[PDB]
């Protein structure tokens, strides 16, 4: 008279089939991306465009000698 | 070829390093202007260093 099923106590558990999280798609993406990007540029040419500045400075200490 | 004597040589030499002489060496050329742009007519104008030594 010691057999197993219990009276109650269940679940049961999913067969189910989910975990679609977005996400931030659909034009979000491609817009911080390119947004990004031209921080980059952006970035460049106040970089670029002043070591050429000091470029010309050390050309310049090269010139006011060699007589 | 004819070439100046050992005098005209030996005159005294500016005996520094490279970075004292880059040291000033902005404020140097901009106000001679006299003996050192007139050497560079005395230079590429007529060639031939041996001619120009004064």
């Amino acid at each position: 008279k010691q057999d197993m099923p219990p009276v109650g106590g269940y679940g049961p558990i999913d067969y189910k089939r989910n975990l679609p999280r977005r996400g931030l798609s659909g034009y979000s993406m491609f817009a911080v991306g390119i947004g990004a990007l031209l921080f980059g540029y952006w970035s460049m040419m106040k970089w670029n465009r002043e070591r050429r500045r000091l470029q010309i400075e050390d050309f310049e200490a090269r010139i006011a000698l060699m007589p | 070829v004819e070439l100046p004597s050992l005098e005209d040589l030996k005159v005294q030499e500016v005996k520094v390093s490279s970075s004292v002489l880059k040291a000033a060496a902005h404020h140097y050329g901009a106000q001679c202007d006299k003996p050192n742009k007139e050497f560079m007519l005395c230079r590429w104008e007529e060639k031939d260093p041996r001619r120009c030594l004064e």
